[PDB]
RNA sequence: CUAAGAAAUUCACGGCGGGCUUGAUGUCCGCGUCUACCUGGUUCACUGCCGUAUAGGCAG
């Protein structure tokens, strides 16, 4: 039983692009006709304040470079001057059937994989993963920098069966902690909804709406696009911002990054906090790669040792492996 | 190539994050092969369980916005990529490139089976839509329902039976819901005509493709050549070079049970239209036929004219 | 312990775009329905007042060059003819947590940095920096040229907790000096508010409104936008002005420049006055760069000598370094 | 069973100083609009009367 040379898992928990529209607090229940936050341009005259070396450095170029202003054109997005509330709306499907790959060479390896995943689900449900997913929808992880420094953040979650609303939840994101996964009755209800969705026992479509008090005319933070920077033509403009038809927006994979911050099971340090689930579990901003393959906690090592050789790891590492199967990806050689 | 009895219509399918590359030489709106292969995937998920048969697909393409960029005043365009996770080691990776679109399209279909006698129209259309709502249409996700679920009810129309006044009546009832969109067909007989016009010098066809969709400025002894339509180059099939292989021969296949060849695409001419030019809407669906004695594949809409 | 190759500090003291609206003095307490100052066009015919080399300046060339057209179209912003008071309104958040970077490679360098900053805060508070910030909100630095030549300038500052007003301050900008930081009871109260904000002990949102008597129908000075005369047809404008939806305005980074004029600790001359806090502390208008890296008073030199080597500088230079951390920026290689 | 399957771009900024756009002027001449009509929509499936429970002398 060698590994399959081709493996591919389609993702579950598929979000959409979040839209931002600004308005006034306590006009909050009628947040349906609020105008969108537009992305505009402004010019910026700054000084050169980076680090400058000492090798091949004529001091005429140095002092000529420091003592001269820099000109540049950026994009900003601000609230209107008579509005102090950011509204961020997106939707979320929960597909289910999180064991079946979409492409596999071997037939014995695929049947062994389905017996392993079905053994996991029959031993214990999806209650842990849906509890942590419910905590990431409870607070406002998907408000990345917009959450930082806010008076009150309110999250409203709706469940949709038809052109209707089945059950509505209304949370408070600042009371719910950022690092402490504490239980609650409503989070157990919504965790039963998501856990009922991932098991394939129904169709789950959720509508998530987030509200934040920032201030009158302050700055919101959409996601930033690529200027490829291939050699020549750096261009006058800088910091272009992502958008939809005349509205600022956030990419879908960034919200999808914010939902799957589960992993509190690093070998190195459990004191920092949960950072998101990746094979070779890494953080791009910190420049570090936790969960090294020189250890025995990598996803590929645990999956090989748990499918091929029946060496079941600890329970929390099994939550890690099934979390990587809900993530999906391109596996195999 | 078999004419369908019904024409199932999916009203407003909005793709998020599509694939706007589609070929090594054309760029924009994706291939017809994604839109036919989606229909065969519905045939593998629904049509064997409701005893129907889905063969073709009708592209309508209401909306299209590609994530592009044009800095530095140049008259060419670049892309808008995304990030990837870090290196295997932990520094950074290389950058592959991938196209992108926020598409919205309506799809005609074609039904052959006996499920109409066993099931009413709203049941068939409801099952097909509520399976297509959990799939991925052209390499990107399908946006679920919102406040714009108001056009989301389907339609279904038997084509053979009934009087001709009900045929043209309900046909115009269909084409008032495909009303802002622009249909898409294949027009290779025009390419044979332009080969016979430019057959004074050289009958090559790829340079004809390079000399159809472009602004020909012909000076006076300057006159822009009049375009006879909104023509566009599309990929139109595969023309396999390698002889066929047995299943357990090539390492790193998808599965070890179906044969293999190495293919390349095959470039053809297509045309965007208004839906009111079409005589009968059953002459619009994209089929694909084959003859695997040789390497000759194509998508087509036979009998459009 | 080498330096981190990636460092980035998000800014604190985040202002917004200031809006200008004109009205009448002694109708000053009802300054809520005042109409905005609009930006309009007018035509201007130029002259010849530039230097000449007198290498291609013949006496016929001057008369030929003043036959020539210097025709031009500019933007102006004036008060209405029956109003003599400029109103400038903006808001200000004070975030706090001014030691934690947003991106850092090393984990030991980041912990050493947090021990250094926490050592600074535990040795002495934020009272000095919030005192100087309180003096820059006290007078009208953020009225750049609008302050010059005015009868009376009045600044009103509000603190906001809810849809309410917690405590209001009313100052007099001309009595408070431009160069002399003298203490006061109200400035100690507002300095306790800002110092309580930067330490992370609460949420601070301030509303700043400024009033200036200029004259009937005089000229106000919004901030100027970037245009580039390239090769197109029939000419274009030569002076655009920044605006919002039908109102003249000032950029946010220019008010942010006016708030952080702290630095009275130049090696060269303390007789000129405080000019704003920059690494390689420079003035773009004067074309000079104080605080050279050939000395040992640069921000990078003091930060390297105070984090890596425990060589603590003088106290006022520590105020400079922490002022650069409240500024934020892109540091590292 | 879709050129199938997967993905965080991030951090910071002062555009600013000065100006004379001028001078002069003919919009002119002429003209056939005309024949015919039922608003009664319900300008509210109605507007004020013994019982706040459907029973009525109503101006109808």
């Amino acid at each position: 039983l060698s590994t399959a040379s081709v493996l591919a898992f389609e993702r579950k928990l598929d979000p959409s692009d979040a839209l931002m529209s600004a308005g006034a607090w306590a006009q909050r229940d009628a947040s349906q006709e609020w105008p969108a936050v537009t992305v505009r341009e402004k010019s910026v005259r700054g000084t050169i304040s980076n680090r400058l070396k000492t090798k091949d450095r004529d001091p005429a170029k140095l002092d000529a470079s420091i003592q001269s202003p820099n000109l540049q054109t950026v994009d900003v997005a601000n609230l209107p001057s008579d509005a102090d509330t950011l509204k961020v709306r997106f939707t979320l499907r929960v597909l289910g059937g999180a064991g079946t790959p979409s492409a596999c060479n071997d037939a014995a390896y695929r049947d062994k994989l389905l017996q392993t995943v079905a053994t996991y689900v029959n031993d214990q449900g999806f209650a842990e993963l849906a509890r942590r997913y419910a905590h990431n929808l409870a607070n406002a992880r998907f408000l990345w920098r917009n959450r930082v420094g806010a008076e009150a953040v309110e999250v409203r979650i709706n469940h949709i069966r038809q052109g209707e609303v089945a059950r509505a939840w209304r949370f408070d994101a600042l009371a719910i902690g950022l690092r402490d996964f504490k239980a609650d009755a409503e989070l157990d209800a919504l965790a039963e909804l998501i856990a009922s969705g991932l098991s394939g026992s129904g169709h789950v479509l959720l509508e998530v709406v987030a509200f934040a008090r920032i201030g009158d005319g302050q700055e919101v933070f959409p996601s930033q696009e690529l200027i490829l920077d291939k050699g020549d033509k750096k261009g006058q403009k800088s910091k272009t911002l992502y958008s939809v038809r005349d509205a600022a927006a956030i990419h879908s994979q960034k919200i999808g990054n914010a939902l799957r911050t589960i992993d509190t099971w690093y070998p190195d340090e459990d004191g920092l906090g949960p950072i998101a689930v990746e094979p070779y579990g890494s953080v791009t901003s910190q420049g570090k790669a936790y969960r090294q393959p020189k250890q025995k906690l990598d996803f590929y090592t645990l999956l090989d040792n748990w499918v091929l050789r029946d060496e079941a790891p600890a329970v929390e590492q099994q939550h890690y492996v099934i979390a990587n199967l809900i993530r999906g990806g391109v596996f195999g050689e | 190539v078999t004419d369908p009895e019904a024409l199932l219509l999916l009203p407003r399918l909005s793709i998020q994050n599509a694939n706007a590359i589609s070929s090594p030489l054309t760029w924009g709106f994706p291939s017809p092969g994604a839109f036919t292969g989606f229909v065969h995937a519905l045939q593998r998920r629904v049509g064997i369980s409701l005893d129907i048969e889905l063969d073709g697909v009708g592209i309508v393409c209401h909306r299209f916005e590609a994530q592009i960029s044009q800095p530095a005043g140049k008259r060419t365009k670049v892309f808008n990529l995304t990030r990837n996770p870090l290196n295997r080691d932990g520094s950074t990776a290389a950058i592959v490139e991938e196209g992108r679109a926020h598409l919205e399209v309506s799809l005609l279909l074609g039904v052959h089976g006996d499920g109409l006698d066993d099931h009413p129209a709203q049941e068939i259309a409801r099952q097909v839509q509520e399976q297509a709502g959990a799939m991925r249409l052209a390499g990107g996700s399908i946006l679920p329902w919102c406040n714009e679920r108001f056009p989301a009810p389907n339609a279904e129309l038997l084509m053979l039976g009934g009087s001709d006044e009900q045929r043209r009546k309900n046909q115009r009832r269909l084409t008032r819901r495909l009303l802002p969109g622009f249909a898409l067909v294949s027009r290779e007989a025009l390419l044979q005509q332009h080969l016979e016009t430019l057959r004074t010098t050289l009958p090559e066809a790829t340079t004809l493709d390079a000399l159809l969709d472009l602004c020909r400025i012909n000076f006076e002894p300057w006159q822009v050549r009049d375009k006879p339509g909104w023509l566009v180059p599309i990929p139109a099939g595969y023309n396999a070079l390698s002889p066929l292989y047995l299943p357990g021969e090539v390492r790193n296949a998808r599965d070890r049970e179906t044969p293999l060849r190495f293919v390349e695409n095959l470039f053809g001419l297509g045309e965007w239209l208004s839906p009111h030019r079409v005589a009968a809407l059953s002459d619009l669906l994209w089929y694909h036929h084959a003859e695997p004695d040789k390497g000759l594949y194509r998508w087509s809409t036979p009998r459009f004219v």
